[PDB]
RNA sequence: ACGGACCAGAGCGAAAGCAUUUGCCAAGAAUGUUUUCAUUAAUCAAGAACGAAAGUCGGAGGUUCGAAGACGAUCAGAUACCGUCGUAGUUCCGACCAUAAACGAUGCCGACCGGCGAUGCGGCGGCGUUAUUCCCAUGACCCGCCGGGCAGCUUCCGGGAAAC
RNA sequence: GUUGCUGCAGUUAAAAAGCUCGUAGUUGGAUCU
């Protein structure tokens, strides 16, 4: 039918790896930016490498890829990653703890901890 | 690329008992011709020029020139 | 022209590592053929121990390919042993040589009677056990020569051992096992602890840990 | 009348019941069943998509993490909860609904968690499934707005609030009887019945506990005071050295360990259904076993297949000639 | 800890640990790890001695600090719990991170794309990331690893006993190690509590992202 | 190793495992030379000085190398009593 | 005549072997022992007991089954396969006989070298639950620890032509 | 090191008796300046 070939796929992956700055969603902007960078021969391999590149960034808008790895993730992934909440999830009011744990704590010099609730195994 | 990379040469040495043809097909390299090689590469090979690394911007800088 | 890939390689390229001994001291793996070819240079000769032709079972039928056993040796120090299989014989040989340079080991050389002059023999009676072949090296007095079967004779000669009583057990006829046994015996000479190495080993910085600043630039 | 994904999934045709039929656009697009989507393609269109204010979403989540259900929930689940809350706030009085729920009452019994109470067929000392009982099998059944949530985690938060909700049935739901899993290490409960490791400390230590939620807003848990449950029997057993590759099946110890993909072929995982209209024509009464493919010769097995074999303690004695896959 | 008051585990730290669940180890137990344990409770869960943890952590930090180029230290998490955390650690310390699939022959095969030579290896889970342990064993890397109660201790040099099955547990540990390496370096002061929140290291999880996109 | 006259006639003197006193071989690639740093006993900061441990491959294969490391640290006051 | 199902990688027996109840007869291991004796032992040519099945003499007995054998079917050539019947035998008693892939295809006694928890027997220490809440001990469960068992899983201890 | 005292073997390669007792033989725990 119409399946993409090893050279074309490899070229597309390389372009994505080195130039995610310059691409887009729109197909024809991917196509004039490939003649400028890479020393490709002419159209029918210049047009099958710019066409698997538009395909491969919509799938980035489905999340991650299993083929590329460039420390960037646009300007949204980073934002989502270096996120932090208002108060830390470890700053808790009352922490539920076992008797054994309490005993251990006691035999560690930490008998004077205040935040603990020793819940019994009922 | 079989027409401008490989170069076939068929001759006949004449030894005593029969004949021995020879077929020496030499695929030529790239590097456009400083006497050597065809200009245009293989239409399969794609080379990707390393990006000239631009400035990551710090401050909106106006420098009048 | 050589362009190194490994960290060790880069160090070697320059003058940061002085001898092959600094690699062996920290037991680092030599992954590039050139490092050995650089340090020992022209002193490394080689002996093709065997070319056995084998026919490989393929779905295309049977085709001929050759197995080469090569024992590389700089005399008075270092041996190595390589085994390669290839279409051509020359290819097989060169591959084996390359492979045998990656496997270069130092041998400890001892004395038989009183320790007068240079060492000549195996330091203590060692053994090399490799798949039903059992090779034993025994210290011989000076000038006895290597009293062995031809293959470990070669291997011991290229190790720089002058004299050694050998004794083999088991199916010594299968060459690979025999040569590999003897190599295994000769490697084990450094691995054997005598009273000579009882002093607590003071630790020098590793080639990596010493030239860290020079490896930043590369 | 806010509809959850379960309403369409169970084909609750209660489009006749309410007039305030509102839903999220996301929950209706998330359904992967064809018959429900076919139902969506035809049904008397009086439904209307709506997305609520961030003020209300913030308010639902505020105490959803206090009731201990927010981890069990989904994002779209919160969307439906928020939709109902802002819809009740729009028409009816907001003052009805309470913020920060009730202190849960612990009431232990000596029953094993696996006792088949609340299972419709099973009966002790008459409880029968009949051609009259079949439509009646729902839950514990007892004016303007409500929900159509079949998820308990949903129902729990809804009834803690005091938001009057219901099921596939016509009438309002009063008491909500279900099971939840409690980790006996860190005591962090999840309403998610499917999971086997806790969300908090990640061990395989989740144990089944029955809960009830009244329409008033009260929660109570029945803990098991039965030694068989907290018993350290088949727990310590020596494990194999970690093997990697394409075939190596590791013993499954965290929720997020990367397994090598070993799927069954489509010849293998095809079950025979007798009720198909064109079943009678096909030569043999059963669909053929797979024996030809690699999955068979590698003995790739279904997740459900070999279930009780896992529940036996590994320091026991299997029959002298069996090896347990 | 060299019997110092300066490095000794404090009250806040213990509370953080407990909150995380680092003390609550696994149910199974390898006998090699049994040294680092407190006691098995009648439930079945082995409780990790927390003082034992701390010293090991300190040791790990002291190993990491003993490396001159911080980008020698290769840090690996193969399973998703540690992905973010490891990256954060890398960002902080200056270490080189391997996230996700560790390609076999990253450490051995010198004719690779991502061939690299570390002076040290730090791994999240000696079970899950067994492959880089084996690779380390070929190429002379001492190994730090977060070992659970159940974990094979093959090729692990400095082992840090802690729960690593949990999501908060993995990340908190990483945070703490980072903190210790930086304090040890002198790039943070020990007295003033660190600006960076230990919550930043935790695993994000795709659907909890959308639950936190809504409530903002 | 050392001849009658007094020369050190040996290519190299191999390091021994600190844990078992076994000789680390030439091609012992599971062998480790770990540096573990020392601190200021007032500041709690890296001095520039470290104590080094060698482990042979054979110990490291058996999983005792952890314990050995621990015990060496103990011996040196790098891991405290208890 | 035979003792099913319960019947297990459960037990016991030197091995062959050994399973309905009850009673009698004499043994036996393991365990517990601040009991006694004080080297009395380990292995063992000659020699001596026991030794599945089959078979052999003598008596008794023949239910089933059943070598032999007889019929019946079945075909270029069928004389083994299959069916019906059926002798010795298979059953017991007293003598013989002494071999089996009598198998762990792995001498016996002893020392050392990783780990794990199930089980069987005995013992020790334990909060509890159960004998309609038992009134005290005792039984049945549960958590451990000890010794000898029959086994198992795991381990780059080391071995090994190798599977192991 | 294919007769093996030094120095062989006996799972599957040739090989450990069916099992136990047992006369000779060989071999036998420390412990006394």
């Amino acid at each position: 039918g119409r399946v993409r070939t090893k050279t074309v796929k490899k070229a597309a992956r390389v372009i994505i790896e080195k130039y995610y700055t310059r691409l887009g969603n729109d197909f024809h902007t991917n196509k004039r930016v490939c003649e400028e960078i890479a020393i490709i021969p002419s159209k029918k391999l210049r047009n099958k490498i710019a066409g698997y590149v538009t395909h491969l960034m919509k799938r980035i808008q489905r999340g991650p890829v299993r083929g590329i790895s460039i420390k960037l993730q646009e300007e949204e992934r980073e934002r989502r990653d270096n996120y932090v909440p208002e108060v830390s999830a470890l700053d808790q009011e009352i922490i539920e703890v076992d008797p054994d744990t309490k005993e251990m704590l006691k035999l560690l010099d930490f008998g004077s901890l205040s935040n603990l609730q020793v819940t019994q195994p009922t | 690329p079989v027409n401008y990379y490989v170069d076939t040469a068929v001759r006949h040495v004449l030894l005593r008992q029969g004949v021995l043809g020879i077929k020496v097909k030499i695929m030529l390299p790239w590097d456009p011709t400083g006497k050597i090689g065809p200009k245009k590469p293989l239409p399969d090979h794609v080379s990707i020029v390393e990006p000239k690394d631009e400035i990551l911007p710090t401050t909106p800088i106006s420098e009048q020139k | 022209e050589w362009m190194p890939v490994t960290k060790l390689g880069r160090l070697v390229k320059d003058m940061k590592i002085k001898s092959l001994e600094e690699i062996y001291l920290f037991s680092l793996p030599i992954k590039e053929s050139e490092i050995i070819d650089f340090f020992l240079g022209a002193s490394l000769k080689d002996e093709v121990l065997k070319i056995m032709p084998v026919q490989k079972q393929t779905r295309a039928g049977q085709r001929t390919r050759f197995k080469a056993f090569v024992a590389i040796g700089d005399y008075n120090g270092h041996v190595g042993l390589g085994v390669k299989c290839s279409k051509e014989v020359a290819t097989a040989i060169r591959g084996a040589i390359i492979l045998a340079k990656l496997s270069i080991v130092p041998v400890r050389r001892g004395y038989w009677g009183n320790k007068i002059g240079k060492p000549h023999t195996v330091p203590c009676k060692v053994t090399g056990r490799c798949g039903s072949v059992l090779v034993r090296l025994i210290p011989a007095p000076r000038g006895t020569g290597i009293v062995s079967a031809p293959v470990p004779k070669k291997l011991l000669m290229m190790a720089g051992i002058d004299d050694c009583y050998t004794s083999a057990r088991g199916c010594t006829a299968t060459l690979g096992n025999f040569a590999k046994a003897t190599f295994d015996a000769i490697s084990k000479t450094y691995s054997y602890l005598t009273p000579d190495l009882w002093k607590e080993t003071v630790f020098t910085k590793s080639p990596y840990q010493e030239f860290t600043d020079h490896l930043v630039k590369t | 009348v806010v509809a959850d994904a379960g309403a369409f999934l169970r084909h609750a045709a209660l489009q006749d019941i309410g007039k305030n039929i509102y839903t999220i656009r996301e929950v209706v697009t998330e359904i992967r069943d064809k018959a429900t989507r076919r139902r969506l393609a035809v049904l008397p269109y009086e439904l209307r998509f709506k997305e609520p204010l961030p003020e209300y979403v913030r308010l639902v989540t505020e105490f959803s993490k206090k009731t201990g259900d927010y981890p069990s929930l989904s994002a779209t689940d919160i969307q439906v909860l928020a939709l109902t809350y802002q819809l009740e706030a729009e028409f009816v009085g907001v003052s009805h609904l309470k913020q920060e729920p009730q202190k849960v009452k612990v009431s232990s019994s000596i029953q094993h968690p696996e006792t088949p109470l609340h299972i419709s067929g099973f009966h002790l000392p008459g409880g029968w499934i009949t051609p009259s009982n079949i439509k009646q099998i729902q839950q514990e059944l007892e004016v303007r707005v409500g929900c159509l949530t079949t998820d308990f985690a949903m129902q729990n938060v809804l009834l803690q609030m005091g938001l009057h909700v219901l099921a596939v049935n016509g009438m309002l739901i009063r008491e909500a009887r279900s099971y939840i899993l409690r980790c006996h290490g860190c005591f962090k409960t999840t309403s998610d019945m499917s999971r086997v490791f806790c969300s908090h400390c990640g061990n395989k230590t989740l144990k089944k506990v029955s809960v009830t939620v009244s329409d008033d807003g009260t929660l109570h848990m029945h803990f098991s005071r039965n030694p068989k449950v907290l018993n350290p029997r088949g727990l310590r057993y020596s494990l194999p050295t970690p093997k990697g590759g394409k075939y190596a099946i590791n013993p499954h110890l965290t929720e997020d360990q990367r397994f090598p993909q070993l799927r069954l072929s489509q010849k293998a995982r095809q079950k025979t259904n007798v009720f198909a209209p064109d079943y009678i024509a096909g030569v043999s009464p059963f669909v053929e076993n797979d024996i030809s493919s690699r999955s068979a010769t590698l003995q790739v097995r279904d997740s459900t297949l070999g279930a009780g074999r896992r529940r036996l303690n590994p320091n026991a004695s299997r029959k002298k000639f069996v090896k347990k896959r | 800890s060299g019997a110092l008051d300066v490095l000794q585990m404090k009250e806040e730290d213990v509370l953080k640990f407990l909150a995380a669940g680092t003390h609550l180890g696994g149910t199974n137990l390898d006998f090699q790890m049994e040294q680092y344990i407190y006691k098995r409770k009648s439930d079945g869960i082995y409780i990790i001695n927390l003082k034992r943890t701390w010293e090991k952590l300190l040791l790990a930090a002291r190993a990491i600090v003993a490396i001159e180029n911080p980008a020698d230290v290769s840090v690996i998490s193969s399973r998703n719990t540690g992905q973010r955390a490891v990256l954060k650690f890398a960002a902080a310390t200056g270490a080189t991170p391997i996230a996700g699939r560790f390609t076999p022959g990253t450490f051995t095969n010198q004719i690779q794309a991502a061939f690299r030579e570390p002076r040290l290896l730090v791994v999240t889970d000696p079970r899950a990331d067994h492959q880089p342990l084996t690779e380390a064993s070929y190429v002379n890397l001492p190994t730090i690893a977060l070992c659970n109660t159940d974990s094979p201790l093959r090729y692990v040099d400095i082992a840090i006993p802690c729960n690593n099955k949990g999501a908060h547990s993995v990340g908190l540990m990483w945070w703490m190690l980072a903190r210790e390496v930086l304090r040890m370096r002198g790039t943070i002061s020990r007295e003033h509590p660190w600006e960076v929140m230990p919550d930043l290291y935790f695993y994000r999880d795709p659907e909890e992202i959308e639950k936190e996109e809504q409530a903002a | 190793m050392q001849n009658d006259a007094g020369e050190f006639v040996d290519l190299y003197v191999p390091r021994k495992c600190s844990a078992s006193n076994r000789i680390i071989g030439a091609k012992d690639h599971a062998s480790i030379q770990m540096n573990v740093a020392e601190v200021d006993k007032v500041t709690g900061r890296f001095n520039g000085q470290f104590k080094t441990y060698a482990i042979c491959g054979a110990i490291r294969r058996m999983g005792e190398s952890d314990d050995s490391i621990l015990r060496l640290a103990k011996a040196d006051g790098i891991v405290s009593k208890n």
